[PDB]
Parts: C-alpha cells; structure tokens; sequence
C-alpha cells in the first residue's frame, strides 16, 4: 500500500 | 479494499475576548476554530468475507505553539474489527456518548461556539470529567437497519485510587439512535467513577439529541442532565440546553447560529450563549471562518468562551463576555 | 532500490492479573501482548556499488492512553551505512547484545510471558539498566559469511554523573553467532557504568542463546549471568534460564510455551515462570493472540508478570501470580 | 499542482570539546551538525487562479536519545495562503528576520561551526529570546520583483506576564532585501518584549547581512547588533560580526571557513571564532561532514562551542575551546 | 518516492 | 494525493 492523504 | 492513510488539519485563528477573569481583554493566535487540528493515520485491511481491521491514531495539532508540550494520539488511539456485525473497538477515543451526541452540536464542538455541555462541572478530579474521551475502553458500535443504530462502551478503571474512590475513570455507557439521513435522534445514557475533594463520586450523564435537515437549512438541538453524585451525600447537577441552525449561503458558504442555556444547580446560576458563525469554503479542504459569541453569566456563574489558544479561562461572577475568532481551516 | 517506509503496530489486549503488590486482582486494557506496539518510519538509499545509506525512527505505542505522556523515536533513532562490509548505525537503538540474544525468546520480548533476563536486578540508576538499548550508541554488524555473524556496539557516557559515577550510560559490548536458516546460535558479553545508591557500578551481563527450528516445531532456550559490581565491593548477580518451544497448529494457529527459572543470589531466592500462548492470524497483519502465565516466587522474590498497561509491578514476597492477556495485533 | 510530502534529516555525529564548565574534555554522539535533524509534514493545495493553501509540520529530531523529551512540532507550524500578493503564514516558525538572515552562515546556524549572534545575551526570561523563532505568529512575505523582496511578522504576546512585563513574547520586526540569484544583501530589524530578572526589557536587533556567489567560490557576512534594554535602566548589548567563505572542492565536495567577533559590551569582553567545515556528498541526499572549531574568549567572556547532544555549556572566562564533529547527514 | 506501508 | 518524500 501507498500512504494517501485524507480526501484519498 | 485495503488503504492506509495520513491526515490532519491545520485550524488557526485570530481570536479576542473582552474579558478574563480579571477582566481584562486578550487578543492573540488561536487554534481549532471550525474544526479541532489534528494529525492521524489510519488504515482498513479487508480480510475477507466482509471482516476489517482497522487502526487509528490521531492527536490535536496546536499551530500557534507548535505543540510545545509534545504530541500525543490523545484523540483516539484504536484497534478494530468490522464486520456485518457492526465494530469493536479497542483502545482511547471519544465514548459512545459524545461520539454520537456531540454530532448534534452545529460548531463541530470546538471553537467559541459549541455546547458545553461536556464540561468538568463538579471540579472532578478524574482524567476524562468532561465526559468526552476515556482510556481503557471498549466499545461497540451496531449496524445502521432500518435507520436505528446504537453504541456501547465500557472502560477500564484499573483500580485508579484518588482518596476514597477506588475506580476513578470508569465508563459504562451507551446509545440509541435513529438516522435515516435528513432526520437524526440519540439518547444517551452514561456513569462515570470519579473523585470530588477526594471523596468518591458518580458522574451520571443523560443526553438528548436531534436534527432535520431540510436541505435550504438544519436544526438541531441538545439537552443533557449532567449529575455529579457524592457517595456520601449532596451532588452538583447542571442542565444544559441548546437549540442552533445553520444553513448554506451562496454555494461556497455556511451561516450558523446557535442558543444555548447552562442550568447550575450547586450555585443556582444561569448562563445563556448565543453564537454565530460563518465559513466561506475556498475548496472542500480549504475554508476561512468567523465566530462571534456572547455568553451572559447571571449570579454566582463564571463560564468563559473557549478561544483555545488565546484564553479559556473564567470570567468574573455574573459578567458577560464577548468573543471573536476569526481564521483558516486547511485539512489534509 | 530506494524507498521510505511509514510503519507501526497496534497491539491492544485485556489483561488481568491474580495479584498486585497488595494481594489484590487487577484488570484492565493493555498493550503489547504478541508484539510492541509502534509506529515509525524507515528508508533505504542505494547509493551506488552496493552501498547504501539508511535512516530509522520508531516510538512505543500505547493504545489504552493515547501516548498520554508523548510519542517519542526512543525504540531506534538512527542513520546508518550499508555495504558489502556490513552496517554501521549511529543513534539509540537495541544494543547488539539485546538485539542478537532477545531473538531467542518465543514470546518476542513482549507481553507477560517473555524471558526476564533483561532487567535492572539492582535497581541501578541509570537510563537504561535493563541492558536493552543505549543512548549514544555507535554499532557495527558484520554481514553473514557461511553462518557466522558478529555485532559490536559502544555507547557514550558523555560524563553522565551520579554519586561517584561519572561514567554512567557507557556501553561496550557484542556478541559472535552462527545462523544457517534453521540453526542458530549466539554469544553475547556486555558491561553498561553505572550506579547503584549513588555508587560506581558495573553491569557485566553474559548471555547465551539457542534454537533448532524442526519445521513442524521449533525449540529455542536462554542463559545469561547479570551482575551488578559495585566498585567499593559487592554485587548483585543473577542467573537466568529460559527453555521454550513451539509449533504451527492447523495453519494460521500457532502455540508456544516458555518455562524460565531466575536465581536472585543477593537475595538467595527463585523464581519461576511458565507461560502458554496462541496466537491466530486473521491475515498475515493481523493476529488474535492469549498468554497465559504462572510465576512462583520463593522466599524473598518478589517478581511480577509485565501485564504492560494494566499492572507490571511487584508482587509479595514468595507469592505466586497468575495472568492472562487477550487481545489483537495489527501491522500496517 | 496539489501535493503532500512527508520528509526529513537524520544528522548524526560523534564531536568532542576540550573543555567544559569545569576545564574538562568532553566527547560523545551528537546532532545536527551539518543540518538541524528534522521530521516534518508540509503539503501544498492548488485553490485556482494562482492562489495555494498550505501547512508545514516541523520538529527537530535527536537521534542520539529518541527524542526522549518528546516529540514536537516546534520548528514550523503553520498553514498558509500564498499567491501573486505574496505569502501569509499563521504560527510557529522562524521570525522573518531569522529566517532571512542566518541565510548567510554558511554553517547553516547549526553544529558548532556558526554565528551565534541570535542568541540569549541577557538571559533573558521568554521562550524565544535568541530571537529565531516565535510562539503566535503571523507573517507576510513578499513576491521578489526585479531582485527586491520583503517580510514583515507580528507575533502576540497574549499578556505573558512575568514580573513587571505583561507582554512577554511580543514580537514585531521585519526585512528588505534584494536577491538576483548570485547577489544576495538584507536589513532586517525587531523588537520583542522580555524580562530579565523580573524587570520588563526590550530586545532590539538589527542585522545586516551579504553574500555573493562567484560560482568556484562564495562570500558572506553576518553584522548584527542585540540590545536588550531595561525599561528602568540597563542594558546588554552586543555586536557581532561574521565573514566567511565556501567552495566546492573536486565535485561532490565543499569546504566552508568562517571568522566570527562578539563583542560583549555589558561584560566589556570579547570573543573570537574560526571555524573550517568540509562536506562530502554521496548523493544528493547523504553526505559526511566534519567541523573543527577555535573559540578565544577574553577577559569576563565564558562561551562555548555548540556540540548539541555532547556539549554546548560555557566555558571559564578567558579559556579558548577548540571543537570537532564529524558525522552524516541523510536527508529524506 | 511514495510513501509505502510495513508490507511494501 | 500520495504522500511524497522530499526529493519528489
Ligand atoms: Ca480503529
Ligand atoms: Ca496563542
Ligand atoms: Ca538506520
Ligand atoms: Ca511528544
Ligand atoms: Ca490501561
Ligand atoms: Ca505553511
Ligand atoms: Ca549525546
């Protein structure tokens, strides 16, 4: 996985 | 179906007072106007047939000092299992309580603006006496069928002794609620263990909440009996009411305005808080805001506006109080 | 061949124990029962000919609290350099001795029912008198030739003074192994500064380790001499003994059981300990797990199960104690 | 032209001092002393029309000890909107003129090696009195347009109060600069509101710096002069002066040589650095680095070399130090 | 480079 | 958004 930000 | 993600929000203002408890105005740089600031990761990994894990760490962000006194996951710091049974969840967050009822509250419970409700009316000497959050706890959230939905949570007091309570920060609590989309109703019911001076007491909590949605605008309103009840006898009980309404202005914009009325039985005082708010959205991440606030203390009642970051304290007996905020909520 | 990596587990359990240091059961929501819970960040650059240039920052988790008292990077802290010579790191890590030897206990140096080698016997007064990790350390590993490895470290005391100690925190110490995939075997020598009531102290500590991994089960054992020698004359010495096995049951299942004997001369007293745990995985991230542990102190011991979060105190003199830890792990 | 980084700087070195406090040596595992460690958050959002909302989420990292104090995010926390009108910023972080200025130590006004000019000289009582960084701020920054280029920040004391001043913390100060690319020249000038033992103070500075890049070689300097000013009478002045010069040497190297004066005024003493650095990149991202360092304090003057995580106290009044780190820096 | 989680 | 390291 890649870490995404908060509104993806 | 599985992701981890790193989030936050960055909410600093500009916020004055006219008064402290000497009486004296102050100004300054403020956080958490709109939304409170935060920083958090989280993650879901589906495990097959509809079972999640999850994991959630989250603390409060405090931009006009940097965080000078160190950050911490004190938001919620949860391990998790979902399913078609609903959730558990493992570890500090909100209890089920405020979780569900402070979504009643039209200023996201932060900022000048909010229900106070959820506050330390008894000098309790627990680490959670507002009510908000607790360690040690588990809870359990259902499904939503039908539109009804409820929440349970049980946290640990791990013999945590202060003076003759020997349970301090025990939580039994839970919920019942109804929402179906535009229509939204909760009652919640909770007792906590605690400390008063150092004699052993019951923080017993029962809230109300309900909203409709009508699209053009909202309503909503909060009411909550909070009873702080001393093994030995006599208590300190306060009822707390609020009625608010906000509506979209313009695409882009939110008006807000809420009422709200702080019943104290120990010192037979009143206070009444009416606020107004604004945001202008620069995008869905991005938006500026204002808050103006006016609390009116009658009698013996101290109550201050929460300008985190700038003053939060009392004011003096009787005297009414105004506040501003004014600021930038970027979430990421 | 370069990459950044956030990381971390959430391991939250519920956990009692029997009796505390007042012969009174407590219970409550812990952490770490399986795995420490953590959350760092790690990367590797590929620098060219086989060289590479690394950085690693992991802190402790603690889910029941939040981190009530702050999230810090003291698990490791380091930048290091990597080539066909080995590694060398720079930063606060898990000394080589603690890092090579710990891997031979099956409970993963966590929860309640791992070796208890690595502890302050004397209640030294330095920061780090368990032998497990340094501040200011310096550390070199050797890659791997036909089996045989070696790890050597030096930590700074940085005239670190207590009493007549003016070296406290200095570290020297390393250990030689062979590791073949199914076999392995290490020694490791030590010797921390420190001091005890404000008195000069060495901490020498000897320790040996072994497993055989059989495929359908693995055992794996412990022996190690701590001793605390005061400059002035005298010491605390303890011997300490650990022999454990176990093995997959039914895929995803896995049980272990862990007998540890430790002999406290300077109190001429035993101890021992048995523990059961399982752990069932969900997915290769997330686990369920029980230990199960039972420690019998004779005459004047007083050790206690590590039931981290809920209770990991003493108990009274030659009382035995019982624990449990339920709980969930989750790796992201 | 949205995004979101997380990065850093693991900077760790062994260094040494010849003295201390007490004429003694002094050597262990340090930081930072090519560049300050850091972790850090920091994203930027595309509004439209060439407006951005931004934040920035800094603390520093010490990886001798984990951040064993904790940590924060006190080098930057901010959010912003930036744009043709230039850059608003609102919290934490570097003054303008700090920010502006220490651009012309070639040091990087970090290890021992750099001006030391923002400094507490009075031992002043707020939280920022080197003048570098500022609690509650908000700056203004503007566009370079043809070479010229401005800042301007007001920080908030909030009534801070100790002993007879009740604006602790107040910050107003500013910059003017003109920078082309290889010419680069700034005034800057602020004023913040302290106590020095109980008795309100002002803290006056104006700084003045230059630089210019001849590309095999660059020249800088630094002239400031600090004033702190007792409202009843009193002061602690000192000027400091700073030249210094870089090169690159051979591809992938550079050597640095810094000369530094402060003369103490209150003390009527004055003291003399020289600095040589050498940095030798392995890639854009890691290099190793060395810092050696001559201190002459005279007559009352008690300086001493900033060996941060082994030694950055005083000295006896008269005595020279001489300095040495020699480490890594691995930006991610 | 992206971020990446424990797992890669 | 992806979170990046600091080179990009
Ligand atoms: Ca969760
Ligand atoms: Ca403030
Ligand atoms: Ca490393
Ligand atoms: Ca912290
Ligand atoms: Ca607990
Ligand atoms: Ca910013
Ligand atoms: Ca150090």
């Amino acid at each position: 996985d890649n870490w995404q930000n908060g509104t993806s | 179906e599985s992701s981890v993600t790193l989030f936050g929000i960055v909410d600093t203002n500009v916020a004055y007072v006219n008064k402290d408890a000497a009486g004296d105005s102050r100004y300054g740089l403020g956080t958490s106007g709109a939304s409170t600031s935060r920083l958090g990761l989280r993650g879901t990994e589906d495990l097959g047939g509809g079972l999640k894990a999850g994991f959630w760490l989250e603390g409060e962000i405090f931009g006009d000092d940097g965080n000078a006194s160190g950050f911490n996951f004190k938001r919620r710091s949860t391990v998790s299992l979902s399913g078609n049974f609903g959730e558990v969840r493992l570890g500090r967050d909100l209890v089920p309580t405020s979780q569900k009822l402070t979504s009643y509250d039209l200023f996201s419970a932060t900022g000048i603006g909010p229900f106070m409700g959820f506050r330390n009316w008894a000098a309790g000497q627990g680490a959670d006496d507002n009510g908000i959050r607790a360690n040690n706890l588990i809870s359990y959230y259902t499904p939503n069928f039908g539109g009804f939905n409820a929440g349970f949570g049980y946290a640990f007091d791990e013999k945590q002794t202060i003076g003759t309570a020997d349970s301090v920060g025990r939580y039994i609590g839970g919920y019942v609620a109804y929402d179906n989309g535009p229509l939204s109703a909760s009652l919640g019911l909770a007792q906590q263990k605690t400390a008063v001076g150092g004699l052993a007491t019951d923080r017993d909590e029962i809230t109300l909440g309900a909203s409709y949605n009508f699209g053009v605008a909202k309503l909503s309103g909060l009411l909550q009996q909070t009873k702080f009840k001393r093994d030995i006898g006599g208590d300190i009980k306060t009822n707390s009411y609020m009625l608010g309404a906000s509506a979209p202005v313009g695409g882009v914009g939110e008006v807000k305005l809420q009422y709200a009325l702080y019943d104290q039985k120990a010192i037979d005082s009143k206070a009444h808080q009416i606020t107004l708010g604004y945001v202008h959205n620069l995008s869905k991440r991005t938006a500026l805001y204002g808050n103006l606030a006016f609390l009116k203390n009658k009698d013996a009642s101290t109550l201050g506006l929460q300008a985190k970051g700038v003053y939060a304290g009392g004011v003096q007996a009787g005297e009414s109080q105004t506040g501003v905020q004014v600021g930038i909520r970027h979430a990421f």
